[PDB]
């Protein structure tokens, strides 16, 4: 998809 | 009410990626992140996050005021379908009750406990 | 597959240079250029364009070409959503049928007829 | 990120 996640941390 | 992703990207390929992203990433949720159009707060440079699930709604406000520069006399309220949330909830189950058709959570800021007045 | 224009802008903010740049140059379209991958060409040195809407695809191939330096028995071809446009449409109607939700339009280049 | 501006 287009638009990248901020993938925070757990 | 409007939230920028929306318009941004077609519900057709949101909600098809709202539900691969749910498989890949069983431990977080999907959520979108805006300024409300009348809060007078920074924008964000991203709005778009996978957020754990057991994080509270209290730590994930904490993170987004950091990630908004704010001063700490600076306000923040988030807005979630037109309420406030409580911040003991954890994100998860805020997720689940609150998610849109699309499969992603969408918070809305601002520096004023009113939305879109 | 994948511009690199697109790892670097969050959708968010080549989307803002999108749409501020249609109101601003209203007889221009904003146009990414990059080199396909297993393109045997040379890089081009900017990758992005304002390229006047009644230009021909066929004008641009040949402003492309003198960009990167190519002799002219070399050839090229470019890709736009996998397919190789016909010389004959205006930059303008490639846009408008081609652009990105960024309101960009992509372009590859390539010297093969095939990509990726 | 600045744009290169072709003429017709
Ligand atoms: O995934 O961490
Ligand atoms: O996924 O966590
Ligand atoms: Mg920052
Ligand atoms: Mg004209
Ligand atoms: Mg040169």
């Amino acid at each position: 998809e287009d638009e990248d996640f901020e993938i925070l941390s757990l | 009410m409007k939230f920028q992703y929306k318009e941004d990207h077609p519900f057709e390929y949101r909600k098809k990626e709202g539900e691969k992203i749910r498989k890949k990433y069983p431990d977080r949720v999907p959520v979108i992140v805006e300024k409300a159009p009348k809060a007078r707060v920074p924008d964000l440079d991203k709005r778009k996050y996978l957020v754990p699930s057991d994080l509270t709604v209290g730590q994930f406000y904490f993170l987004i005021r950091k990630r908004i520069h704010l001063r700490p006399e600076d306000a923040l309220f988030f807005f979630v379908n037109n309420t406030i949330p409580p911040t003991s909830a954890t994100m998860g189950q805020l997720y689940e009750d609150n998610h849109e058709e699309d499969y992603f959570l969408y918070v809305a800021y601002s520096d004023e406990s009113v939305y879109g007045k």
